[PDB]
């Protein structure tokens, strides 16, 4: 039962989480200029809303 | 305020770079001479770097309401001038293969360096806006210098559109801040409030729109998506300049704005910048895990390193050595990025078409270019924050600053992002030594520049006290 | 007897209209037009703020803003002409070959 | 005064190993041999001149030799080295294993062995610096600097049979584990320095000054946890162990990388030298968790060693089990258990070095490491199976070898402190005998299970036989006469134990 080293795989879990998160984050880099502008305006909305919430 | 002769002495690198712009442009008007115009540009940049000594002998003073010259301004002027000199040195062997006009490149580099010096000395919203624009527009030209290539043209279009959008965001935020405050000086942004009313909604909204513009300029999440495309599409010396000088100058003026403005210690702005720094570190490290392009990987790396710098920015009012940490980190980051992007530029020189930016092209670099491979693995170790490198000294400064101010979320983010960075930087540095299937003194000068950068990174990684003492000498007006 | 809030609101309305035009238009010329709208709106906001405080600094910032607008419009239209020369098409979605 | 040269002779020797390759391709091995022999001779001279047997416990700090130089005076950071009995034993073991690592890579005459020997000497100098540094920044600096040549040695000079991607993956996993844990330790160091600065007002990274640092319970627990996370990664302590069999399996086939910077127990030394004295109350509350982690390490490593089909992975998991014993010993607060831990560290270094060198020689002979492809190798080789039998007898803790002295003194002191953990650990000794006999029967006894094991094989040469027999003699002498080793470390161990139990 132990010959596959289960604790090693349990500690390898954060590596696969990092791989999955990086692959998900790379979807935002689609190369489209209009999406880059839209993401800038989304970030503007988020920053402004956060500043008004914690004012 | 008027301009005095001692103010003109404090004006010296700006005046010298402007005179170099005029002289190089008149020399181009005389005759197109690549060697002569490149030599005149580097002579002017070296003269400004030397005249920093006379600026230091003059002392710290206010030159007009727009500028304040001190040791901080001198250090950032020196960093900008070093990056510009390296950019010209890498530009010449690349431009030797350029069939169209090559002389305009040095003119654009000089004007961008002028913008960097203005941002180093900026004490005013007008000078901050003008310095950002003076950096950005020559970079619009430089990123699309090889506009016949589709990647360079696409990168130029993306950078121009997004930087115009960010400039309009920053100017609207400046206008809202001015409407609240009634003064565009840095020290007056929040001065007309008291009794715990620093979080005025219009002042905070204006500073948020300025944060949008500046965080575009610093590739901070979520204004970061332009960075790998523009870094990849630009010419490699342009990528060197954009990675070093623009980021360093804009972060220096952000440092000074948050140090001087009474609204800089607002808790809402601090929390928003903490979120941005956390997301920048994590996202920039995570997106570079699976990059087969060295320039895109360096773009995501730049996002993460500016996140670390922003972590040092957050502890500006809490701790005592935030500015010293930022100076040490920026010196180390300048040398590491200069070496890495210079190895990329020398591998892409002379210009023939598409850039040599695939990781398969750098696989087995040691078997034909051993010195360049040694320099590149030193820079990959430095950007990972490995000891006996200056990048580790910068990371140690960032960690000490975060621990002192009890920014535990940011400290944990730095540790996790450092582990992710370890993975991809080691992948590049060890792919350099695997197995895979010039001849003029300007290329040798570029190789000497990257070798000197590697030697400085190693020596100041082992012995960082001279750099620490230099940065501690270069202190702004309290 | 003009409230400063009304001028700032008019400037903000023009700014978000220009940003909307920047996002929703695939043609690069309309993107540049939206950029001109946003920078003109920010310059208007500076003029309103300078007029409220009785200072020349608002009009000075306006002057710097329109200098930026002129130079940026020049560069953007040069890039548009280059895109039309090398593509015969001004669709900004076509310049997307760098991604990931 | 000789401690800077104890660090610098490996570094200058590695530089000379790289530089002398133009004089010939058989030159850098001689330079590395003279370098490590000079380091070992300096360590032995320090042992003779130290007078460690007559040294009494005077309390921390108590150094037989000391060196100080300012390095980064802005933060109060110094090149601060100090030697006492425990660090002296560790440095002597490092020099001996470095000489063995040079001698084991004697036949590698490739075109870039100057860089190989430079990396080996830089690893050994970093290990010596870890054992000598009593400045926390300098200790961390050595702790992290000795992993870069480790990474490059595994990645470029590693197991040639495996694909390059496997070597890159194992090297990267090892580097990420060790460096991320080191960064957590750096966070703990920085927070301790800031607590001391807030309490007093001066900038210091000196371990002697940081000993008297008043802090609340909960802060001290977190600093202890950061230190323990670094040490637990490098010890290894389960579940932070998975890098170790991968790094061993992809290390260079002779095993100089195995000896040079894996089989030197810097983490147990760090727990004894830094974790217990800086955070005695936090370590006292953490003791049950650490002891149960050690118990789990003993049994988990034994079961993993039994389940292996590769010999190198088997020996790596034996290292996991024995370090579980040492981890149990460290948190007892018993002088007898601490002395047993010192003996166990030295004896495990010797026995695992012998096992890894013999495995490298066996792989040179038969070109495979899977035990299912061998068997009956006693009748085919001249010296190797009998020496492997002796070393397997050593790692099960047979009396007459130093391993028995080590873990039995550990168990005596631990039973004086914690009986239940002790009895479970002795059943761990039964498990150790099981895995050692299993490896012996799979490799050397029975009949041949493939074609390579059915033919006569060339015998060991004089150099390999000399180094293996030297390890045999040292292990037997440690088993029958461990008193000079106990007398060397008696004062330092007593100081650490008295500090641990007088502040709790
Ligand atoms: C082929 C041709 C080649 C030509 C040479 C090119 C390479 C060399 C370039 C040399 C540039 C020299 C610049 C010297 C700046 C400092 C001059 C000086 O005297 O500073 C002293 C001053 C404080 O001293 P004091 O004079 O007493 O102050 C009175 C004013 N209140 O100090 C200050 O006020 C602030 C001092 C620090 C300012 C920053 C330092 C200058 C910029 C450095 C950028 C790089 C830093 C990182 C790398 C460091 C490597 C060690
Ligand atoms: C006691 C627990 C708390 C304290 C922990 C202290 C930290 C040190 C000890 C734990 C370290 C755990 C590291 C786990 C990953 C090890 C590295 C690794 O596996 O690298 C190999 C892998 C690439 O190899 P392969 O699987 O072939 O992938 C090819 C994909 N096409 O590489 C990759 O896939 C990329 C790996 C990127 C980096 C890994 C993620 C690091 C995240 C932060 C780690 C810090 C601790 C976080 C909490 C741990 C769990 C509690
Ligand atoms: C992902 C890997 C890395 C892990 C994440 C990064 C580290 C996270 C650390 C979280 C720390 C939470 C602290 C919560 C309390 C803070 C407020 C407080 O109570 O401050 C008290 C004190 C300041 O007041 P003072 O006058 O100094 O009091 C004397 C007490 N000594 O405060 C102090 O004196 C400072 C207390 C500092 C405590 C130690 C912090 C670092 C400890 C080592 C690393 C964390 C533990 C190991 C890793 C866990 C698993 C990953
Ligand atoms: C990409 C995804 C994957 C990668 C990233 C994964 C996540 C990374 C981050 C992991 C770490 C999270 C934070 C852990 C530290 C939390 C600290 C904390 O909560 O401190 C609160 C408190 C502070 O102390 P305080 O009460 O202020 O003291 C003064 C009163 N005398 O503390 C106390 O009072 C004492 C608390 C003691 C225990 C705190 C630490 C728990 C750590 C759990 C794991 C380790 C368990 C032990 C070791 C096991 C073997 C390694
Ligand atoms: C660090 C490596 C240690 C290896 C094991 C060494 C064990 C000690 C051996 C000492 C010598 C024993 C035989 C000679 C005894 C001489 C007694 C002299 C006084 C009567
Ligand atoms: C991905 C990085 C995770 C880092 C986690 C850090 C947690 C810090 C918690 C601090 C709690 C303080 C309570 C007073």
């Amino acid at each position: 039962l132990l010959k596959r080293d289960p604790l090693n795989s349990m500690m390898n879990i954060p590596a696969v989480l990092s791989r999955f998160a990086g692959k998900g984050l790379l979807l935002s880099e689609n190369g489209y200029l209009r999406w880059y502008v839209a993401s800038m305006s989304i970030g503007a909305v988020v920053v402004l809303a956060l500043l008004m919430v914690l004012r | 305020m008027t301009i005095t002769p001692q103010n003109l002495i404090a004006l010296l690198p700006l005046l010298i770079v402007g005179l170099t712009v005029v002289v190089v442009m008149l020399s181009i008007a005389w005759r197109r001479n690549h060697f002569l115009n490149a030599t005149l540009s580097v002579i002017g940049l070296n003269a400004a770097l030397v005249s920093l000594w006379f600026v230091g002998q003059a002392g710290a003073m206010d030159v007009t309401p727009l500028m304040r010259v001190d040791g901080f301004a001198m250090l950032y002027t020196g960093l900008v001038l070093l990056a510009s000199l390296a950019t010209c040195t890498f530009a010449y062997p690349w431009l030797e293969g350029y069939n169209d006009n090559k002389d305009e490149f040095y003119l654009l580099v000089l004007i961008a360096a002028l913008g960097g010096i203005l941002l180093a000395n900026a004490n005013h919203l007008a000078s901050l806006f003008l310095g950002i624009e003076l950096i950005s527009l020559p970079l619009f030209g430089l990123v699309g210098y090889a506009f016949r290539q589709k990647r360079s043209l696409e990168a130029s279009i993306k950078y121009t559109i997004l930087s115009a959008a960010a400039s309009s965001f920053l100017l609207f935020g400046m206008a809202l801040v001015y409407a609240q405050s009634g003064d565009l000086s840095f020290v007056a942004l929040g001065k007309n409030l008291g009794d715990g009313m620093l979080n005025e909604p219009l002042l905070l909204a204006g500073f948020g729109l300025m944060i949008v513009g500046l965080g575009f300029k610093l590739s901070l999440v979520p204004f970061h998506l332009w960075t790998p495309d523009v870094y990849q599409g630009a010419p490699a010396p342009v990528s060197t300049f954009l990675a070093t000088a623009s980021k360093i100058a804009i972060f220096g003026v952000v440092m000074r704005l948050f140090l001087y403005a009474p609204v800089g210690d607002s808790e809402a702005i601090r929390v928003v910048l903490a979120i941005i720094a956390f997301a920048s570190i994590i996202f920039g490290n995570l997106m570079a895990l699976s990059q087969t392009n060295i320039k895109r990987l360096l773009g995501y790396s730049s996002i993460s390193h500016l996140g670390y710098l922003l972590v040092a920015l957050i502890a500006l009012q809490t701790g005592e050595m935030s500015m010293e940490a930022v100076g040490v980190y920026l010196a180390g980051y300048l040398f590491s990025s200069l070496g890495a992007f210079g190895v990329v530029s020398l591998m892409s020189s002379p210009y023939r078409g598409p850039d040599a930016d695939s990781l398969f092209s750098y696989r087995g670099l040691f078997w034909h270019r051993p010195i360049l491979a040694a320099v590149m693995t030193v820079m990959m170790l430095s950007l990972a924050g490995i000891p006996m490198t200056l990048g580790f000294i910068g990371k140690f400064y960032v960690l000490a600053v975060g621990v002192q101010a009890h920014l535990w979320w940011l400290v944990g983010a730095v540790v996790v992002g450092s582990a992710i960075g370890l993975y991809y930087y080691l992948r590049v540095a060890v792919s350099l030594y695997l197995h895979a299937p010039p001849s003029n003194w300007q290329y040798s000068a570029g190789g000497i520049v990257v070798l000197i950068s590697a030697l400085l990174v190693l020596v100041l990684g082992v012995w960082p006290q001279p750099l620490i003492s230099i940065v501690r000498l270069a202190m702004p007006l309290m | 007897m003009i409230p400063l809030q009304h001028g700032l609101i008019l400037a903000a309305i023009l700014f978000v209209l220009g940003l909307t035009g920047l996002v929703i238009r695939r043609n690069l010329l309309f993107m540049l037009i939206g950029l001109e709208i946003m920078i003109n709106a920010s310059a208007l906001a500076f003029v309103v703020a300078g007029s409220y405080w009785g200072q020349t600094d608002g009009q000075v910032m306006y002057i710097l803003a329109i200098s930026l607008a002129a130079a940026e419009a020049s560069i953007g239209l040069a890039l548009l002409l280059q895109l039309h020369r090398r593509r015969q098409n001004l669709n900004i979605d076509s310049v997307s070959e760098m991604r990931g | 005064m000789l401690l800077p040269w104890l660090i610098l002779i490996p570094f200058i020797g590695g530089f000379l190993c790289w530089q002398t390759e133009r004089f010939g391709v058989k030159v850098p091995r001689w330079i590395a041999l003279i370098t490590m022999g000079l380091t070992l001779a300096l360590s032995l001279q320090l042992w003779l001149q130290g007078g460690y047997s007559l040294t009494q416990s005077a309390g921390i700090p108590q150094w037989q030799s000391e060196f100080d130089m300012p390095w980064i005076p802005r933060f109060g950071i110094s090149i601060h080295l100090a030697i006492d009995g425990l660090s002296l034993l560790m440095v002597v073991l490092t020099g001996l294993l470095g000489v063995l690592a040079v001698l084991c890579s004697w036949k590698e005459i490739e075109k870039y062995q100057g860089f190989f020997h430079l990396n080996l000497m830089w690893i050994l100098g970093g290990v010596i610096g870890v054992f000598l540094a009593i400045d926390m920044f300098l200790f961390f600096f050595f702790w992290e600097m000795m992993l870069v040549p480790m990474y490059f040695l595994i990645a470029l000079w590693g197991h040639k049979a495996s694909d390059g991607k496997t070597r890159i993956t194992a090297a990267t996993k090892f580097f990420i584990y060790t460096q991320a844990s080191g960064l957590v330790m750096l966070i703990a160091i920085l927070a301790l320095v800031f607590v001391h600065y807030n309490a007093t007002g001066v900038w210091t990274f000196n371990y002697e000054e940081l000993l008297n640092t008043p802090m609340s319970s909960g802060v001290e627990y977190l600093l202890m946890l950061g230190f323990f996370i670094a040490f637990a990664v490098k010890m290894p302590v389960v579940p932070l162990h998975g890098w170790l069999p991968d790094a061993h399996s992809q290390a260079p086939t002779a095993g100089s990388v195995d000896l040079a910077g894996i089989l030197l127990k810097t983490a147990a030394y760090g727990l004894l030298r830094f974790s217990l004295p800086l955070f005695p109350n936090a370590s006292a509350e953490f003791a049950p968790i650490a002891m149960w982690l050690g118990v789990i390490g003993i049994f988990y490593g034994a079961w993993m060693a039994f389940a292996q089909t590769d010999i190198k992975r088997l020996i790596a998991y034996t290292s996991v089990s024995h370090m579980g014993f040492v981890l149990i010993a460290i948190y007892t607060g018993s002088q007898l258990a601490y002395q047993g831990a010192v003996i166990q560290m030295i004896a495990h270094g010797l026995s695992a070095a012998g096992l890894f060198i013999l495995c490298g020689q066996l792989y040179e002979r038969i070109h495979t490491r899977d035990m299912r492809m061998m068997g009956g190798l006693w009748s085919k080789m001249k010296w190797l199976p009998a020496l492997s039998l002796f070393f397997a007898v050593a790692t099960l803790g047979m009396p007459g070898t130093g391993n028995f002295v080590g873990e039995f003194m550990i168990l005596f002191g631990s039973f004086q402190v914690v009986p239940v953990i002790t009895v479970i650990s002795t059943f761990g000794l039964v498990f150790a005998s099981v895995y050692s006999l299993a490896m012996l029967h799979r490799a050397y006894f029975g009949k041949a299970k493939s074609q390579i094991a059915s033919q006569e094989l060339p015998g060991m040469s004089l150099r390999e036989l000399f180094m293996i027999l030297l390890l045999v003699v040292l292990l037997v002498l440690l088993g029958f006469y461990p008193q000079p080793i106990l007398d060397t470390s008696h004062s330092a161990i007593g100081n650490i134990q008295q500090w641990f139990v007088n502040s709790v």
